[PDB]
Order: structure tokens, then sequence, then C-alpha cells
């Protein structure tokens, strides 16, 4: 009667969407061929836009188009968060009864989507992901959220489903999918696994406890305004600088010129994971000016380091709370493609006195893969 | 196919398809294409899309020579923003297009066969420079030395030729005086950059550990080298624990150069 159940990891920046077939777990691309779609959404006159579609045409519609929304669901238009999370959005957000809402024109009229609304259009584009890919409908789903997500959070996230045409038959820990995807739970005598999670905007820790393989979560610390982005965000800050600095032109307030820095900037830190130093070359870049400078992995560490070393205190913090001694760890594992950063592996390893991070499944899947796991009933 | 692009290539293939002779208003046309999506061959995953599935139009319009030099640069400006800091485009193209090396160096001398059209020369460079330089390409020098000596104008682009003779002498032998002369009149260029120092100051250094008297190393350079040697050495000589350890042992390279190679 539940057809056949897919596990969503259903992220801030990222969805993933993944299935149990014949006993082997596959993540599935999408329409464009990737593996991992952007949680955005954008509306125009004629199309509503989900995913690659939406985020590429981000740029010349940038207050119809949704993003971060995961940051409002569940919550009240009161809540602090809320308010700060508010002001760094460039669409709109009303107070609908408490909660926050987003309001788009079209066309040119006025239209508003709760959080659980502009979710499901998500949830439903990973869904049909799905569908495209075995032969038929799928009605069931285990969907992931934050291990700190309140009641009201989770439910949220279910109707959200509802809303995809969903039963979303168990809300699943992130932490806990990307244990599951390690095969961390054949415990076999208690274990006590580290879960550092660096997605592309925030930052979660949790230590879980695994015991005849049932999981539980202990502690959890983080960040919700650390991520990828930031440090790609230190690079291209670097970059404006160096160009103002040579021919007196500021490109911060240049949109074409900003997009293709991002892009280049994202390419750098890629490189910069293998390689010392990179050159950053952008033809025709403004004006008739090229663009072309150099970055060191030094100084893109240095550029990060704070912003790198803010992500132990959290550590600390799961440790103290939870009582245990580093010693007591068996188990760390690095969910988000942030975790490939050498210095950040570096970091971490050497607070734990050399041990290794489990790493071997795709970082930015492991939840994804975890919760099409637990979905094979 | 499809292929979040497939659109826009799409249209400018039947636009081509459409007449033998492109009009005023076709290129136009094509030239707004290429306006619009220049932006998105910067990004890792869409500038690989790009090449796999468009690599055999962007290379026929960059190097068809009946057409407008403006239109050349935009199909080459997709191919070079799509290789930088691109790895599997790189691969790709090496891999399933080895010929295209010796079409653009083509394209290359018969620009320097004129005007300017420096500015194509320098994507093709740039193209050049990106894709791997083997024994198999050996690219004429005198082509390239002519390129170089008529653009003094240029230094970007002077800039962009001494980088391909580096990659040229490491593919031959292995891994004449007058390119050690302009490589060391160029590293104490003020405004070259550390990664392109590092670059020439490597070739003159191999050419003189392996012919040792037979290339003439000049004065200025020797000048440079101390002024390079006192400056590099603080750096090494100070705190704190951070260094960069590739820039720590290209120091260290430079001042033992001196007592030794130079
Ligand atoms: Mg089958
Ligand atoms: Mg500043
Ligand atoms: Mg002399």
């Amino acid at each position: 009667n539940y057809g056949t159940v897919i596990g969503i990891d259903l992220g801030t920046t990222y969805s993933c969407v993944a299935v149990m077939k014949n006993g082997k777990t596959e993540i599935l691309a999408n329409e464009q061929g990737n593996r991992i779609t952007p949680s955005y959404v954008a509306f125009t006159d004629d199309e509503r836009l989900i995913g690659d579609a939406a985020k590429n045409q981000v740029a010349a519609n940038p207050q119809n188009t949704i993003f971060d929304i995961k940051r409002l669901i569940g919550l009240k238009y009161n809540d602090r968060s809320v308010q700060k999370d508010i002001k760094h959005l460039p669409f709109n957000v009303v107070n609908k009864d408490g909660k926050p809402a987003v309001e788009v024109s079209v066309k040119g009229e006025k239209k508003v989507f709760t959080p659980e609304e502009i979710s499901g259009m998500i949830l439903g584009k990973m869904k049909q992901i799905a569908e495209d890919y075995l032969g038929t409908k799928v009605t069931h789903a285990v969907v992931t959220v934050p291990a700190y997500f309140n009641d009201a959070q989770r439910q949220a996230t279910k109707d959200a489903g509802t809303i995809a045409g969903l039963n979303v038959l168990r809300i699943v820990n992130e932490p806990t999918a990307a244990a599951i995807a390690y095969g961390l739970d054949k415990s076999d005598k208690e274990h006590q696994i580290i879960v550092y999670d660096l997605g592309g905007g925030t930052f979660d820790v949790s230590l879980l406890s695994i015991e005849n393989g049932v999981f539980e979560v202990q502690a959890t610390s983080g960040d919700t305004h650390l991520g990828g982005e930031d440090f790609d965000y230190k690079i291209v800050r670097q970059l404006i600088k160096a160009f103002k600095k040579k021919h007196g032109i500021d490109v911060s307030d240049n949109n074409k010129a900003l997009a293709k820095l991002k892009r280049e900037a994202e390419k750098a830190k890629r490189a910069l994971s293998s390689q010392m130093s990179t050159r950053i070359e952008i033809d025709s870049f403004v004006d008739g000016i090229d663009l072309s400078e150099t970055l060191t992995r030094a100084k893109f560490e240095e550029l990060n380091l704070d912003l790198f070393k803010k992500t132990l205190k959290p550590v600390e913090k799961v440790l103290q709370d939870s009582g245990l001694e580093k010693k007591d760890v068996d188990d760390i594992v690095l969910v988000g493609g942030s975790t490939r950063i050498p210095k950040v592996q570096q970091l971490l390893e050497s607070y734990f006195d050399g041990k290794k991070a489990s790493k071997g499944i795709n970082p930015d899947e492991a939840v994804a893969y975890g919760a099409a796991v637990q979905a094979g009933v | 196919g499809d292929y979040e692009f497939s659109s826009d290539f799409k249209e400018m293939r039947n636009i081509i398809d459409s007449n033998p002779t492109l009009s005023s208003q076709d290129i136009a046309r094509l030239e707004d294409s290429f306006d619009r999506i220049m932006e998105f061959a910067h990004d890792y995953k869409h500038g690989y899309k790009i090449i796999t599935h468009e690599f055999a139009l962007l290379a026929n319009l960059s190097l068809n020579e009946n057409l407008p030099l403006t239109l050349r640069e935009l199909s080459t400006r997709v191919i070079t923003s799509c290789l930088r800091n691109n790895p599997p485009v790189v691969e790709f193209i090496n891999e399933s297009f080895p010929n295209f090396k010796s079409k653009i160096m083509a394209a290359l001398s018969n620009l320097n066969d004129s005007r300017s059209s420096n500015i194509l020369i320098k994507r093709y460079l740039s193209i050049l420079n990106e894709l791997p330089v083997t024994s198999e390409d050996l690219y004429s020098t005198v082509v390239l030395q002519n390129v170089y000596e008529r653009n003094n104008k240029d230094k970007q682009l002077q800039i962009k030729v001494l980088e391909l003779i580096s990659k040229i002498l490491k593919a031959d032998m292995y891994e004449l005086q007058e390119w050690a002369n302009e490589f060391q009149e160029m590293v104490q260029n003020k405004s070259i950059d550390e990664l392109h120092t590092r670059t020439f100051f490597d070739t003159l250094y191999n050419l003189k550990k392996i012919f040792k008297s037979d290339i003439t190393i000049n004065k200025g350079f020797l000048n440079w080298l101390a002024q390079q040697c006192k400056a590099r050495q603080s750096n090494l000589d100070n705190g704190l624990q951070e260094r960069d350890t590739e820039q720590d042992s290209f120091d260290k390279k430079l001042i033992d150069s001196r007592h030794l190679i130079f």
C-alpha cells in the first residue's frame, strides 16, 4: 500500500532524492542531470520555476525567486531568528496569522505562499524526479530534518509533503540519516558518533548514541549563519577589492560581473582543495578590462580561519553537554561538500588528536542515501 | 540531449542552418544569444554541459575566418570560460577533440598575418595555455616570436606567449637565446604577478641548469635576482607559524640559485 517509498533530503540550499531499488540505494539525477537540486522557486508571468530552472533565472528576477525557505518553516513571525533572517532576504516576507509567508507579484498582482507551500513545491519536484526514474507514481516518502527541529517544524515539513502529494511516513533526523548511510547502525556495542555537517549556509554538529541499533540524539550545537557560501564570498570579496585597487572600478553593483565572479570563485575554491595556488581569470570582465588574479590556499585559509575555527566551538559544546571526552568518540561523520576543504578536515582531525573522519560516501548525498535506506521499510 | 541550454543552441544552430551566408541580422542574434549565456559558461556544471553538447558548434564559429572578429571572439570566449579551473572540460576536449589545439594555432598565425585582432590572439593563447602541451604538439617558434615581437604594445599578450613557451620547453627537453632574453626582461616587470614570476624564473633556472654557459644570463636579471634574494629571505626570516608552504619553498629555491646556477 505504500508503493515504492522514497527518501528525500530537503536542505536549506539543495535537495536530494534517493530510492532503494533491488536492495541497492541509488541517488537520482534530475532532468538537468544533477544529483543534487537547488531548493529554489521562481515566479514569472508564465511559469512557476522549481530547482535548476529557478536558480538560473535568479539574476533578473531577484524578488520573485524564493530561497532559504527552510529558515522560516514552522516558525513564528515574531521569532527573533525570523526577524533577523528577514533583513537579508531580497524577497518580501509578510506576517500572515503570526507566521512568516512570502509575497510575490504575478502579475502584476500580489500572491502569498506559506513556507509549507514553497517547501511543498520543492518536495513535489523531488517526487517527480523519482517518478520519471521509477515507472510510476509515488505516494510515500521518508523526509529528513535537522536534529534541533521542534514539533512545529516537523509537522510543517510533513504538511509540505501533503501539499506535494506525499504521505511522509517518517521524519528522520539528518545526522542519523548520514550515520545510517555509513552503516554505523550495525553496532554491536554502544557507539558514540559525532556528525559534523557543514552545509551551504548552515553548520550543524550532533552527538548520537547507537546501541542495539536504536539511535538517540545526545546533544546538538551549531551556527545558522556559517556555510560554504560564506567561504566563497570571502574569495569574491578579495577579488572585488583586487580589481578596484588595480583599475578603479567597483563591481559590487554590477550583477553580470558578480555572477561571473561567484562562479569562478567557486571553481577556484574547488581547485585549492588539490593545488596550493590558482589563477582566477575572466575575459572582458567589465569595460573591456580582463580580470586576472592569483589566490593561494594559504590566503584562502587565512581569509576563512575564524570561520573555520568557529566550527570547533560547537564540537566542544556537544562534548561538554553530553559529558563525553574526545576519546569516547568512535566515529566522525562528515556531511556537506565543504567538508572536502583540506583545512576543514585538518582542524577537525587535529581536534580529535589525529583520528580520521569517516568519508567515502559523497558528503552532499549521505543524508538522502540514509533517507532512502530507511524508506525501504 | 536536454540539457537546460538546448534551447539557445537549437536556436543558434538553425539560424546558421537557414542561410549559408549569415546576414547582419543573423549574426546580431547569434551575438545576443552569446551575451545572455556568457555568464553561465563560468559555472563548473554549466560549462561542462555546454562543451559536451555544443563544442562542435562553438569551435566552428570560433575558427570560421569568414566571420567577423567580434563574433569569433564571442564563441571563443565561451570556450575559455568553460575551460578555466575546469579539469573535466580540459580532459573532455583534449581527448574527444585532439585536433583542436592544432586548428587553434593555425588561426593564431593567420591572425598575425595582418590589424588587431590582438583580442582574438589572446583568446587563442588562453586556450592553448589551458590545454595540455606535449611532445606530440611540437606550434611554430617563429610565428610565436613574431606575435611576441609585433606586440610590445600589449604586455598581456606577450605574457601569454611567454607562458606557452614555458610549456613547450617543458614538453621538449625535458619533463634559443632570444627567448631567454625575453623571459629575463619580462620577469623583472613590476606588474607581473607572483605565479608568472615563478613560471618565467623556473624556465630560466632550467635553461641555465641544462645549458650552463651556452645560455647567457644578463646583468640586469642578475641585479633583479639579488634584490629578489634579500626581499624573499627577509620573508622566510620572520614569524609567525602560518606560512605559505609553496611560497616558502620557491623562495628558498631562488635564493640558492645564486650560489650554484646563476
Ligand atoms: Mg528493476
Ligand atoms: Mg573588508
Ligand atoms: Mg649585459
